[PDB]
């Protein structure tokens, strides 16, 4: 995909992960765990769910129409109305084959988008405290308990007090 | 390097999910690529019976709806009736005298679209004629008889005079008028009904006119006649009138059709008619119309998914599968 | 990191994006409704209520239909060898001349529309033995009683009505087309008085085409005080090509030809009025903006016209999210 | 937006911004400042102007057509003539709705990436010697007056000049 | 400087690249493009693929009715019939209503399979002939019709029934004359006023011939009208007439076909192509044609763009 | 392009890269060299190659048809004749430039996309011991020979063998 995240940085997807599309895994003195991040998850949700409407009309009701089979050759007028069915049905069969492929590649870019995203935020958050180890990890350079993860998770870590700590096990 | 993790250190690893059965799709991409979920979007399967709890579905069964118009005997069951879609089945037969419709399809269509049979008689006055002609190729019980709607003239003592007659329509909407000519065997056929050696019938309103001659010969017998009757209509706006004036041959109206600007329609289809719940329906049966394309039957009525060619569309409804080890 | 005045040996620098107060919605792929910056309708909605004159050639029919035009009902004289890209036809418009039919009336008035002129050429026909310009109380013009100023009914001249044989070759480079009719009469006795022949008859021909009509005697609604009728026909001879006329009675003979022009004329039906103003584009509710590529106006439209579309209202966006402060 | 710049990264847009789509504020020891970003402002403006055209033709010329309505019931020709005028309306109403969509789309697409791109660049530039903060803000770890910050908007802003002074702003 | 290195990323780039359009660019540079658009014809219809018969100065319908210069077309079959426009007839001179229509349901069944049949025509002279349609130099008639007129001093009222006892439906083609004058009329029929009247179980046609001049083609003023007649398994066909009955002499097989006719004046030759059209048969390598709206075969759609360029490779940035 | 590689951070492309669609070229103590990356060009070639195949399918035969070129005027039958062969072009031609210009915006977009990608997979490798220099350029911090280049190039560059030294380099 064109983010390069899934199938990509990141090696592969974790079936263990129930609750959520997008979410984390941690390790600090305290053991390990996973948690569903909702808001990306939700993002990618609400994007993909009966993306549809949005440009096939509500189905409305259409009655007396022409014929369509016919029992007897006739020519000329009969040629006509055959074609006329003919030339709907091909256009309508283009319209769906590309919609359908319209609307895929758009999904698997917009779902490797949301990864990306959800990566870039949190590198933002740490600042100088973390470097990227590659396929999708941070190594965090200071002591990070269970509520320091929770910080990260919900967006509230502060990356001021753990600088001086962080920056003197980076580079020395 | 050591390998107990430092505990002034961290480990947060991003990640998406997965599950073990992926489902292949199309992209603009990809031939095929494994997502996470997909949905159909074609449906392709009918409940192969014709629900009748939405639309007002009337079975033809043997009658065609032409000849429930007409009024064939064996269709008399049809009188007055109306419609949302009416089942035209391919075991329907005609059981009257034999006829032909110039532009049958047209008046099929016309019929179908406005939904109903609602006939009125009207009192046209036909001198010096005999009246309600009737024929062994149309029995209704054991007795000779003639479609309903129709009133076959025909000579009385030796004369048939040039019929003249008027029908105003000071209603507020469309009179549909079915009438027809009697074609002869034979020039002696001809003279013994109608005395006249041309026939002649002549149907107008203010604006328009059908002037129509008998077609005399020999034909195949059907029902043990050689004879023909060709049936034409006539429709009459409000504030308009209509005129029919004949020296022979004429298979009069004994009414009008009330014409309405319906939703309905005609199909035909063998399949049986049941209690069921469906908004859309084929040839083949009803079908549900959830999915936005259906590849059962270009032939349609109702609330209806886009007939397609393809059997299936996936939509994917989940990110690419990448599953783990 | 506090310090209300800011470090001299410091800078911050900020990247962002404008917005505006007041933004606007619009649909995407990926949302139902997102607010941008800004946004252009790009359905024409508004029609200016009238039909402009200025670009194209447009002809007001007045009271008179094209095809009344064409065949020059004494009311329509106005419009003699008239020309036009767009001819409107009112809905007051009328008939005042002797009351005919047309059989196929929408093709010869398409073809006539198209071509786009009314430019007529009379041509010697000699008509041996009938008196020609018949008249009519149906028919005035002026004080006199008269006819379709493009045909010429023919009559017998003494007691007798010989058989029409009638030539015309056609040595130009251009498609003619030939206005022709037989009238029905109303009874035998007027049929005699002014055919002789108790039935006429009417074969018009080319090398390669025919057409032949018989009359049909009889009663059709009294309009303006006729209860006959005349049915018109026409026939196209093109280059090198030659029309032949064959009549023993009830001929209404054309007088000259049409030029029929490959033209990119057109009519339509309105009742809004014509008046200075530019457009490119027209429709029966007038003539439309054309800046926008659809429109939800009008599905009959001429000139340089938008798509119509079944939607209302379609935005474009032409800005970024608008996320305001 | 999938590059989350636009509503993202960057927090809202400047209703003060007003000659241009894209640019900078900053502060200093001689104040403070805004400048639009031409470049990225007109890269915008070129795609976004007039796009349609790049599929749609604005109007075509058209003359004689059919009869679209009527007066009198007919049947089988009539019918024919419904149909096919049915027919070509549901198919360019579909195709405007489907190109509006995604041409939207698009559009969004291509801003959030010019937003992207100029603070792309702009970290490109400053190199070792200023911080992202979050928020589009950077932290620049030296002095950097008016001229300074002209050599950013200009593309000639060169790190190494400034480079000792900001490492060690950055490590103390 | 020994202690570092440089590692630069890059892409490649062609000299000579080629401009496409994008939905952001009217026009942009790519390394590689390539043509959607077939605009070039072989100038030839090919003849390998489809079965192709050239009419030369036949059209289907005159090669259907048998006039004398058509007699070569006897019995053929094809997958396209193609007419050429300086085809032309020679046999008496006739029209046919709805011509369009009988041309269509003929080409489309793709044969013109003709079997005799023995129908009797009691009291009358067969095998009519006339100045007009010249066969070996001597008067003659359409190959399969027949042309009855009086026999002695009479023409009785021919009252004749054929059976189709076949599994496929039959095709009649018919006729009546329409004398140029009454002296006519009654010299080849007795009768003043002649009647055709063929019908089936389900259907009926009557038609009176009409005496007068028409223009003056290869020495007739009169005319033949033509028309025709389907006759389902188990029906029957029925003639009755009492004058100018221009008779079948048997049936034409239809089948269900998948073939055409087309009008052309290009060669026909040996070539490979599956796409024909008016201007020649076409490639078909690629999705769109702007050759012809005319079409037969396995070919691109056709659209009004003359050209069309998809980008095959990335955004060429050249070097200075 | 939106990722702002190609005719972007990426100065122009090189003519003598004739191997491959992606590469890499670098100075080290052993001279100059040059190397095609194999996966990001056959990435990019396998999305464009027959393309088009996915949305359009295989041309079917079609048959007898309508007629579309008359001799007489007729009227009413003949107008219906044409204006349903020139609805179907219009759609048709919509349809073919509407679908090359998503196609080619496409395939402009992920041939950026994977530049952008291999510059990052690389800046990942790198981790402390290189900083980007613009133009999609990467000075490396330490001592760094073919060898060390060749695993830069499959993968396989360790940076933990080289960090000490870089990072004194870099902050020195
Ligand atoms: C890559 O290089 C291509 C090759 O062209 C070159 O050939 C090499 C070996 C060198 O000798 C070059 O000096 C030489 O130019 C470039 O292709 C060329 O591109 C130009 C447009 O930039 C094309 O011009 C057009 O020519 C038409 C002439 O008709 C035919 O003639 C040539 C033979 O000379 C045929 O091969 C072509 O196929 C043509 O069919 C002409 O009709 C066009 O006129 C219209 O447009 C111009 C404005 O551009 C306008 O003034 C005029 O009124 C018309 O509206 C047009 O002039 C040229 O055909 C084309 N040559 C070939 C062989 O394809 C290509 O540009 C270049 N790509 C890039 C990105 O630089
Ligand atoms: C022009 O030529 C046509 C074709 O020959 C003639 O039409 C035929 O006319 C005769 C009567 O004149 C018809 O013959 C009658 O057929 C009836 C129906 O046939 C049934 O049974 C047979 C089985 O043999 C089946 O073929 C068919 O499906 C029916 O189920 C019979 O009921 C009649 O039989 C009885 O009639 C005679 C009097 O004729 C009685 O005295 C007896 O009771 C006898 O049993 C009779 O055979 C025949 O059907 C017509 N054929 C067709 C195809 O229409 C025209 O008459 C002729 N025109 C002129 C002017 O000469
Ligand atoms: C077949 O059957 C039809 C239907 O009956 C007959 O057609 C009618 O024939 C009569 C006789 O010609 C027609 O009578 C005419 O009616 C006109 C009426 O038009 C309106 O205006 C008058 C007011 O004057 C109203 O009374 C009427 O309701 C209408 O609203 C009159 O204009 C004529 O009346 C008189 O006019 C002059 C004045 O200039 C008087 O001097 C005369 O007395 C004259 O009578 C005229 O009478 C009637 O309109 C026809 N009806 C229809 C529906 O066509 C056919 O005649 C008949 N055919 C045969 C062969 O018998
Ligand atoms: C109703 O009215 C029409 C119109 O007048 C009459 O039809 C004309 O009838 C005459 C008599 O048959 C026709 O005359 C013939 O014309 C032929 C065609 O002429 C063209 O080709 C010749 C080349 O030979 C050129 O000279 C000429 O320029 C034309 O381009 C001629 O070929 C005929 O000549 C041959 O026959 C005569 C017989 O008298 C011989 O003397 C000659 O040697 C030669 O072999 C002949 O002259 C004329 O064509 C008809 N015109 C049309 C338009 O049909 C009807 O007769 C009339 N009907 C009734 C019942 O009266
Ligand atoms: C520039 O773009 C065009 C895209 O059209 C490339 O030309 C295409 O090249 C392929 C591979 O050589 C050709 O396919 C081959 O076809 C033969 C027989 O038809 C088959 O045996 C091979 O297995 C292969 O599939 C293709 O036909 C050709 N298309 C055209 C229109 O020529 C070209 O390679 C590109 N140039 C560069 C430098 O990438
Ligand atoms: C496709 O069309 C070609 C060309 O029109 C056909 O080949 C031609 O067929 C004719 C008659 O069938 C050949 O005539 C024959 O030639 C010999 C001597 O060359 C002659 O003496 C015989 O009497 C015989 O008529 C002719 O050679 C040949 N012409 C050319 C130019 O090749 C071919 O039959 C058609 N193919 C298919 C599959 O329909
Ligand atoms: C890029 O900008 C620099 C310096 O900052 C400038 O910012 C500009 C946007 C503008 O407002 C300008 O007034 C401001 O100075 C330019 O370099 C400077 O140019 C001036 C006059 O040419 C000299 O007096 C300065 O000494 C000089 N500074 C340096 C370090 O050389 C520079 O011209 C500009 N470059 C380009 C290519 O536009
Ligand atoms: C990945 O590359 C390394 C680095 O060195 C190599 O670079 C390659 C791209 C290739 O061109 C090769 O010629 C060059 O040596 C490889 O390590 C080296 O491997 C070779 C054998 O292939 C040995 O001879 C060397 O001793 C060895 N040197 C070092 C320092 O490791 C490595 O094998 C290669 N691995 C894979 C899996 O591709
Ligand atoms: C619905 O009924 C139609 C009509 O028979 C079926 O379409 C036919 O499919 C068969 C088998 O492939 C073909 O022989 C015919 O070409 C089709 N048309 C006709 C008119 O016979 C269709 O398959 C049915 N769908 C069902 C039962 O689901
Ligand atoms: C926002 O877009 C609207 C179009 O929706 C612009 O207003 C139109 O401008 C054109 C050209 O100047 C005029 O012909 C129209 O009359 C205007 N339409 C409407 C509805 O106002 C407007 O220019 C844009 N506004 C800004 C601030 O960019
Ligand atoms: C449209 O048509 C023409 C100009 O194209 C104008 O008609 C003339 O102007 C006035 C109408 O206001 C009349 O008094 C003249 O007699 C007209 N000229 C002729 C030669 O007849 C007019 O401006 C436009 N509108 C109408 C209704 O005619
Ligand atoms: C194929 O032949 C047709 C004629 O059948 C050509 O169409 C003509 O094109 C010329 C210009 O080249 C126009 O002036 C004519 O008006 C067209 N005639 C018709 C009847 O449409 C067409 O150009 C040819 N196409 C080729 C050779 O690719
Ligand atoms: C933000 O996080 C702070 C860290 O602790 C909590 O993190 C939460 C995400 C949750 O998992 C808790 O179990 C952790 O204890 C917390 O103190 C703040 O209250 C959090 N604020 C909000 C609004 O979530
Ligand atoms: C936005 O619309 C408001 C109406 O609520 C109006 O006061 C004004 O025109 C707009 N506001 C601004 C700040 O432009």
């Amino acid at each position: 995909g064109i983010f390069g995240a899934i199938a990509g940085f990141i090696e592969n997807g974790w079936e263990g992960m129930v609750d959520g599309w997008y979410g984390f895994r941690y390790q600090n003195s305290e053991g390990t765990g996973q948690a569903a991040d909702l808001k990306s998850t939700q993002t990618a949700i609400d994007q993909i769910n009966e993306k549809l409407n949005r440009v096939i009309e509500r189905t409305n009701e259409k009655f007396h129409q022409i014929e369509k089979e016919f029992s007897e050759v006739e020519g000329r007028i009969q040629d006509l109305e055959k074609y006329v069915e003919d030339t709907k049905i091909d256009l309508w069969s283009y319209n769906a084959e590309l919609l359908v492929a319209l609307e895929n590649q758009h999904t698997i870019d917009l779902t490797d988008a949301e990864m990306n995203k959800l990566f870039e935020k949190t590198r933002r958050q740490l600042r100088e405290n973390a470097e990227d180890m590659g396929g999708g990890c941070f190594k965090i350079y200071h002591k990070c308990d269970n509520a320091c993860i929770g910080s990260i998770r919900n967006g509230t870590y502060d990356h001021y007090i753990y600088r001086d700590e962080a920056l003197n096990n980076r580079f020395q | 390097q050591n390998p107990i993790s430092n505990n002034n250190t961290a480990t947060l690893c991003l990640g998406h999910h997965a599950v073990a059965n992926g489902t292949l799709v199309k992209t603009i991409s990809d031939d095929q690529i494994e997502v996470t979920n997909a949905t159909e979007l074609v449906q392709s399967i009918s409940m192969g019976k014709i629900c009748n709890n939405s639309y007002r579905i009337l079975d033809g069964r043997n009658c065609t709806l032409i000849d429930a118009m007409l009024g064939d005997p064996h269709c008399d069951v049809f009188q007055y009736e109306n419609w949302d879609l009416f089942i035209e089945r391919s075991s329907a037969f005609s059981n009257c005298y034999p006829y032909d419709i110039p532009d049958y399809a047209s008046l099929r269509s016309i019929v179908a679209s406005s939904g109903t049979l609602e006939f009125t008689a009207e009192g046209f006055t036909w001198t010096g004629v005999t009246q309600n002609g009737r024929s062994g190729a149309c029995k209704r019980g054991s007795a000779d008889s003639f479609f309903s709607r129709l009133n076959w003239l025909t000579k009385s003592g030796n004369s048939y005079p040039t019929l003249n007659v008027t029908m105003p329509n000071n209603k507020n909407f469309d009179k549909l008028y079915i009438w027809g000519i009697h074609h002869p065997s034979s020039n002696q056929e001809q003279t013994k009904l109608y005395i006249q050696e041309s026939g002649r019938v002549t149907v107008s309103t203010k604006r328009s006119q059908q002037t129509i001659i008998p077609n005399i010969g020999s034909r195949p017998w059907v029902r043990g006649q050689s004879g023909r009757i060709s049936i034409y209509w006539t429709i009459v706006k409000p504030g308009d009138i209509l005129m029919i004036n004949s020296n022979g041959n004429l298979v009069a109206p004994r009414g009008y059709f009330k014409l309405k600007t319906g939703k309905s329609s005609v199909m035909r289809s063998d399949v049986p008619i049941d209690i069921c719940v469906s908004e859309c329906i084929t040839p083949n049966g009803s079908i549900s119309n959830e999915k936005p394309f259906q590849n059962v039957n270009k032939v349609t009525y109702g609330k209806c998914p886009k007939y397609i060619r393809q059997n299936t569309l996936k939509l994917a409804t989940g990110m690419r599968n990448v599953p783990e080890k």
